[PDB]
């Protein structure tokens, strides 16, 4: 019996990463989750040496980035990755849950890597949200000081939770300081749960796209898509290149090059662009705790597709309905990301409650009427 | 040809060499190339171009 | 649900035979000048509406707000701003 | 949802002289539009099969349904990873798109809502 | 006279008002008010003042006593606070915040 | 479509020097030029990241 | 003398002629407006930047590139 | 928001670094490193850039020493304890017009002129903005714009009404090199300046990027070559069903 076998810890890689029988069909969408590995594995090389130039104390914590981008050799590089990265990853985390629902991964018997999935999906915000704040620009203080306030609507205690999350009595030092110890804890958190999510789905195998099993025919999962991620791995690299190197500040908000400064407050006080639908979904209802739950709660709600997908077929591919239906979902989800940005202001006001009960609807109620709809219309229709 | 791949290719060990080898070669000339390049592209621009006036 | 080499959990299978040749012996590129536009042509046509529809739509959507929003905001939109508000 | 929901509301629709005559027309189209047929399956190979119930209606197909079952998701997967469509006798064609898998996942189905069923009798 | 203490920062305009002052602030129909709220709203003491004397425009201290309605005048972009402390003219769009603070003893405020 | 040992159509993708050092030496020369690179690249990028540790700009002076 | 002054006078009298005019007209009819008393008691009073802005952007769109051809 | 509200958005100027493969033209630099120092540097900090910056920027050392060396800056006390002065050195920051912020909006009628070490990524269009600011202040303000005391009208600003005053007129600045100082000439010189001050590293950035897309797009190739040839035997494969 060969080593990679018979030694127990060859064999967990091996199971992994070289043995492990995968569809033969899966398409370029299943190569999201080995960017999704390397945009992690960026993030924690680029982090761990950002930690090692950055100050955390608020005195020191704006000019220790200047300091990263302007005095350490290739500063500007490993700045530069590490906040463009964070952006990439939330493209294809994005990608990965959009391939996921159309393709039904979230259905039986995925249900559990699918949800432990929404859960690291909660973990990487909250990552990206205390990474953002410890530029401790005017960006990042503000971001902070809004974002936390949202706790206040937590009845009876959210005064005091929020006053225990700063450390004080508004984003400060104290803030600024625990934001950084944990920014740079959750990272590896995430990848706990990521490797929680992948050793769950190991039970089932990877879903393909035709939604049928794949037990008939599988390929090892090296050399076939070993070599075949190399290709969305120089895809990636090539537009982190242009971003990294050409147009580093494409993605940012120019308020962050300013100093934190709590009496000036900024024109206006947006999260990063990848927050933005939450947002606009938290924006839509006019209570504040009403607001903050519904903005968990298009989290949250993902849980949940397991049980309102009705269909007796995995996936869209064969669902003409449930195509239409998912690519108004998915401009829908982008529409909101757009309203995340504008002012509140007419029309918009309007506009993006109407888009948040489109989001909402489609899970209780589109979803579960099509998918019923469109199993009578497979039986009749090939009767 | 045959000669070829029986020296460079067959034996992977010599095959790592010879990319090695290569990737060595391809960095200092590619480096040298585009230093030159970049000094074409960017021809009276740089310190480099207005240095003699000081 | 999914086994493993030697007893994936596929129900038994007989009477198909599978062929291939060597990766070396094929031309990798074989007919890719074919594929690329008669192929890919076929692809895109045959969901060329699941993403024109939703994608049309609410462009539409966006272009008729951001306008109304921009107008509002003008002097001649005063009076419509100021029920709006 | 269960295999007998869908039969058992397709069977109400069939029924309804005014439904049938809205309903079926739609369905030819959409299973048209579908396009499982261009991959060479017939409806049943979609269905989903990861359920104890299912894995015991597969168990029960008869040996030569089975080993037909297994040649049409073996086609259908290399045309997925080639990008390519079904041709000529691969193309199912409307009359050999017969219901095989049904009457077994219906008789499975039966029992263990039987089961449930029973499983919460009272004496009276 | 309006005292500036620093309290967390923030700098905080502390005023002395006259009778003749509140009756002053006491007229403006609230409707007419970027920002509408009346004294009674923003002072817990009528004779006590206390706001948090950032401008809420970008973020100068307005020069107290100055204005256009002699109360507090942003010297930056030119807007206008009043004896309430609240927006009259200029761009700022908020009245000048009022901190937490309570009278512990009559003679002295903590905040 | 019955017998088995009428090997199925390849003829569209079979190379006829397929045996030849050659068409081995090719195939191995696009791996190679991707070694070459992978190593160039790799080279690089641990030149420059790890540099990020060498005494800084400010530390010089 | 300033290369801007010439090529934003050109601009004005040519390309972006009809805005030049809707900003004269505008400023025309404010301070005419101005000059009228109970201005200062008046609830809306009409400014000429919107006008002004259109012409700004059009004289910068049909200049930029020749301002920056003679530096 | 009104237009006002935001601001009029600046024209997009053909810089000389704008271009994938362009670096900032260095004449121009030094050109804007003599205005700053004649003309901003009387109000605005440039904190975050020490003189050696502008070694082999700008600057040969020797210049640059000679500018480091006119200063005097604050040394480590005496033996006694008493405070001292020394000349600069390279590694010392150009050092501000004001000692705190409270005499910087002392003298400029409440307003705090901001750093300009970052003010190019800090704003909205960069150089674009910088430019469009710094010669964008009308002869008059469009009728019926109510400017607050100590404002001036520039439609780039947001509102309209900026507390620095124009600066830039035809001959503030005497260039050393012979260029005609008008106004449209310093602020393009000043504008790149102040490009550079805010991203210093953007010349060696764009040409790692070049030598990245070149090495990067080669291997983009080959690796869809590598995964066609590995995966033939796959796409190849052809079956023959015999039912049993
Ligand atoms: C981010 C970091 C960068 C890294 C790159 C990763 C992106 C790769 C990816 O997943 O998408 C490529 C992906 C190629 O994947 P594939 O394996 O050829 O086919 C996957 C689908 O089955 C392809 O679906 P299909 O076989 O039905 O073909 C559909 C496709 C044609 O697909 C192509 O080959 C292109 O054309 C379109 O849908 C275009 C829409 C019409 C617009 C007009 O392109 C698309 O599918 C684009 C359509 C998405 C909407
Ligand atoms: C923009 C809206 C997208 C609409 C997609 C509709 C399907 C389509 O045409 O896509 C092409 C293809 C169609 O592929 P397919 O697998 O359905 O069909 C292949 C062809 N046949 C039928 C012969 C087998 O769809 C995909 O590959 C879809 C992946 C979706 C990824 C979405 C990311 C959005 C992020 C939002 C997160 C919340
Ligand atoms: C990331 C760092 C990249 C380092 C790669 C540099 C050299 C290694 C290489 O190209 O591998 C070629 C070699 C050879 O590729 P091969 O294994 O396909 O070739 C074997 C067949 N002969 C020897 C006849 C040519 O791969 C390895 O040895 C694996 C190491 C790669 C990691
Ligand atoms: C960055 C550069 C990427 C990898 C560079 C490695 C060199 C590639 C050339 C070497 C090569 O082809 O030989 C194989 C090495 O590949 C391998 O053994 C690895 C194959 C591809 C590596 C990448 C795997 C997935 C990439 C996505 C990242 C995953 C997410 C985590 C961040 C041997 O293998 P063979 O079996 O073909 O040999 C056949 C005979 N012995
Ligand atoms: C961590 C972030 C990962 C992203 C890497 C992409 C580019 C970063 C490289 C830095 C860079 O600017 O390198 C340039 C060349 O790029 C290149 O050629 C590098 C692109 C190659 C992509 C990645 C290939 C392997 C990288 C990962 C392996 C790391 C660990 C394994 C040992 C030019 O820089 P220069 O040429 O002046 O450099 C001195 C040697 N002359
Ligand atoms: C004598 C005063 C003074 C001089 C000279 C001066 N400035 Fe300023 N500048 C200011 C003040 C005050 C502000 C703040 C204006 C405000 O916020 O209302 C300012 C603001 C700016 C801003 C940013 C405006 C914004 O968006 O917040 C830039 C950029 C600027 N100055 C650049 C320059 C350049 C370039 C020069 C000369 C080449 C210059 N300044 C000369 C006083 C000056
Ligand atoms: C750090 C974040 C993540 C990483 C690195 C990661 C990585 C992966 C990898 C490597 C796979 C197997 C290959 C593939 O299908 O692409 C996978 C599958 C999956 N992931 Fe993720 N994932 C992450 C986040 C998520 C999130 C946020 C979700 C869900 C909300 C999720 C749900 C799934 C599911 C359901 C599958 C099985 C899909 C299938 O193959 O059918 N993952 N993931
Ligand atoms: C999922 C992984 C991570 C994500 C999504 C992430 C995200 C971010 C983001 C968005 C920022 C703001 C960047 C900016 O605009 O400058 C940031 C900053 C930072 N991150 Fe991370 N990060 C991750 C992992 C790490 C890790 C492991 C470390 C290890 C310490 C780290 C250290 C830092 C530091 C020190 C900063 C501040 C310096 C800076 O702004 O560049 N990060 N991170
Ligand atoms: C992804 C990076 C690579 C490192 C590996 C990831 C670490 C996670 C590994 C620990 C989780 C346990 O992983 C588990 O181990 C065993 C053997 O290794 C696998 O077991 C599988 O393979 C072996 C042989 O390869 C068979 O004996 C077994 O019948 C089969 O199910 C499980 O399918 C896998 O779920
Ligand atoms: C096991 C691995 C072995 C140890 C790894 C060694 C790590 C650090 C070694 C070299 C790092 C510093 O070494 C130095 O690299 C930088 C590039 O990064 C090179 O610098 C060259 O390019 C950079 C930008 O690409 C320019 O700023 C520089 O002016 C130019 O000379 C130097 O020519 C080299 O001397
Ligand atoms: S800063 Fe207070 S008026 Fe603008």
């Amino acid at each position: 019996m060969a080593l990679r076998k018979k030694n127990s810890l060859l064999n967990m890689a091996n199971s992994y990463v070289l043995d492990s029988p995968q569809p033969s069909n899966l398409n370029y969408f299943w190569n999201f989750g080995s960017l999704l590995a390397l945009c992690l594995v960026i993030q924690l090389a680029t982090g761990i040496t950002l930690a090692m130039h950055y100050t955390s104390h608020a005195s020191l914590a704006f000019d220790s980035v200047e300091h990263i981008m302007r005095d350490v050799n290739f500063g500007w590089f490993i700045r530069y990755a590490h906040a463009n990265t964070a952006s990439f990853f939330f493209i294809c985390i994005y990608a990965h849950m959009g391939r996921n629902i159309y393709y039904g991964s979230y259905k039986t018997p995925r249900v559990l890597p699918w949800s432990i999935g929404v859960i690291i999906f909660l973990l990487l915000i909250i990552t990206a949200f205390m990474g953002y704040v410890l530029v401790f620009g005017q960006m990042s203080l503000w971001g902070a000081t809004v974002i936390c306030n949202l706790v206040s609507a937590i009845p009876w205690l959210g005064e005091d939770i929020v006053h225990f999350l700063w450390g004080g009595f508004s984003v400060g030092n104290p803030t600024l300081q625990r934001f950084f110890a944990l920014h740079y804890l959750m990272p590896f958190v995430l990848a706990v749960f990521a490797l929680l999510h992948l050793i769950a789905l190991h039970t089932a195998g990877s879903s393909n796209p035709l939604g049928i099993t794949s037990n008939v025919d599988k390929l090892s999962m090296h050399p076939y898509y070993s070599f075949k991620d190399l290709i969305t791995v120089f895809a990636f690299l090539l537009m982190f290149t242009l971003f990294v190197f050409f147009s580093p500040d494409k993605l940012g908000h120019p308020d962050n090059y300013i100093p934190a400064n709590p009496m000036v407050t900024p024109a206006s006080i947006v999260p990063e662009w990848y927050l933005l639908p939450f947002y606009a979904i938290l924006r839509a209802i006019p209570d504040k705790l009403g607001g903050v739950i519904a903005m968990v709660a298009a989290i949250l709600i993902l849980l949940i597709l397991p049980i309102v997908d009705r269909s007796i077929i995995r996936g869209n591919a064969f669902k003409p309905i449930s195509k239409l239906l998912f690519g108004f979902f998915i401009c829908n989800f982008l529409l909101l990301g757009v309203l995340g940005q504008v002012h509140i202001e007419p029309p918009f006001i309007v506009l993006g409650q109407i888009c948040t009960i489109f989001y909402f609807s489609y899970f209780l109620i589109l979803l579960p009427m099509v998918s019923t709809i469109e199993n009578i219309f497979f039986y009749i229709g090939s009767l | 040809a045959t000669t070829f791949y029986n020296v460079f290719v067959k034996r992977n060990s010599a095959f790592v060499a010879t990319i090695l080898a290569s990737a060595f070669v391809f960095d200092m000339t590619f480096e040298t190339a585009i230093d030159n390049f970049w000094d074409r592209i960017n021809a009276g621009k740089q310190w480099k171009d207005i240095r003699h006036k000081y | 649900y999914m086994g493993w080499w030697g007893h994936m959990g596929s129900p038994p299978q007989k009477g198909i035979a599978g062929y291939t040749i060597s990766p070396f012996a094929a031309r990798p590129f074989a007919g890719v000048v074919h594929a690329a536009i008669f192929n890919t042509f076929r692809r895109t046509k045959n969901q060329a509406l699941f993403v024109i529809l939703p994608v049309s739509f609410f462009y539409y959507v966006w272009t008729q707000a951001s306008e109304k929003n921009e107008w509002l905001y003008t002097k001649a939109g005063r009076h419509e701003l100021a029920k709006a508000l | 949802a269960s295999i007998t929901s869908v039969v058992k509301t397709s069977e109400l629709i069939l029924k309804s002289p005014l439904l049938s005559k809205i309903v079926v027309p739609l369905a030819k189209t959409y299973v048209k539009f579908s396009g499982y047929r261009q991959l060479g399956f017939k409806m049943n190979d979609l269905i989903i099969e990861e359920t104890p119930n299912m894995q015991l209606a597969l168990r029960r197909l008869p040996p030569t349904e089975s080993y037909d079952r297994v040649y049409r998701l073996i086609r259908a997967t290399q045309f997925s990873l080639s990008h390519k469509l079904a041709t000529g006798n691969d193309i199912t064609k409307p009359e050999e798109d017969d219901h095989y898998l049904i009457p077994y996942i219906l008789d499975v189905e039966a029992e263990a809502f039987e089961k449930d069923a029973l499983d919460n009798l009272e004496v009276v | 006279k309006n005292v500036i203490i620093k309290w967390r920062g923030k700098p905080i305009f502390i005023r002395h008002r006259t009778s003749e002052e509140i009756e002053e602030a006491n007229e403006v129909n609230v409707a007419t008010l970027r920002d509408p709220q009346t004294d009674d709203e923003r002072v817990q003491k009528p004779e006590w003042l206390v706001m948090i004397g950032v401008c809420t425009h970008l973020g100068c201290v307005p020069i107290g006593e100055a204005g256009d309605f002699g109360g507090w005048f942003c010297p930056c972009h030119g807007s206008h606070y009043d004896i309430s402390g609240r927006i009259r003219r200029g761009p700022a769009p908020l009245n000048l915040e009022i901190p937490e603070y309570d009278f512990a003893d009559a003679e002295t405020l903590v905040i | 479509g019955k017998s088995t040992y009428k090997i199925p159509d390849f003829t569209p993708y079979l190379k006829k020097d397929r045996n030849t050092d050659a068409n081995r030496l090719f195939s191995y020369f696009m791996i190679g030029s991707f070694g070459m690179l992978s190593a160039a690249g790799a080279k690089a990028t641990v030149q420059d990241f790890l540099s990020n540790m060498s005494a800084s700009a400010d530390v010089l002076a | 003398p300033d290369p801007a002054i010439a090529l934003h006078e050109a601009a004005a009298e040519g390309p972006c002629h009809d805005f030049k005019h809707h900003f004269d007209e505008c400023v025309e009819r404010v301070t005419k407006a101005q000059e009228a008393e109970d201005y200062d008691h008046a609830e809306y009073k009409e400014d000429c930047v919107e006008e002004f802005f259109h012409l700004q952007h059009c004289i910068n769109d049909n200049t930029a590139d020749k301002l920056f051809r003679v530096l | 928001m009104t237009a006002a509200e935001h601001g009029l958005h600046p024209a997009e100027y053909p810089w000389p670094q704008n271009g994938m493969l362009s670096t900032f033209d260095h004449a121009s630099l030094r050109r804007g490193y003599q205005v700053y120092k004649e003309v901003c540097a009387a109000c605005h900090s440039l904190d975050r850039i020490a003189w050696r910056n502008l070694v082999g920027v700008t600057h040969t050392t020797d210049e640059a020493k000679a500018f480091a060396e006119e200063l005097e800056y604050d040394d480590e006390p005496d033996d006694e304890g008493n405070p001292r002065k020394r000349p600069g050195k390279l590694a010392d920051y150009i050092p501000g017009p004001y000692p705190n912020e409270q005499a910087a909006r002392a003298a400029n009628q409440g307003a705090l002129p901001p750093d300009l070490s970052l003010i190019a990524k800090a704003r909205h269009g960069g150089a674009d903005y910088i430019f469009a600011l710094l010669t964008g202040y009308p002869d008059e303000p469009p009728a019926g714009v109510v400017l607050a005391p100590g404002m001036n009208y520039n439609p780039y600003f947001p509102g309209g009404g900026i507390g620095m005053a124009r600066t830039l007129f035809d001959g503030v600045v005497e260039y050393e090199d012979g260029t005609p100082a008008t106004t449209s000439q310093m602020a393009k010189d000043v504008a790149a300046f102040l490009t550079w001050a805010a991203e210093p590293e953007h010349d060696e950035r764009k040409k790692l990027g070049l030598k990245a897309i070149i090495v990067i797009s080669a291997m983009l190739g080959l690796s869809v070559y590598i995964k066609k040839f590995k995966w033939s035997p796959i796409k190849n494969r052809k079956f023959i069903y015999n039912p049993p």
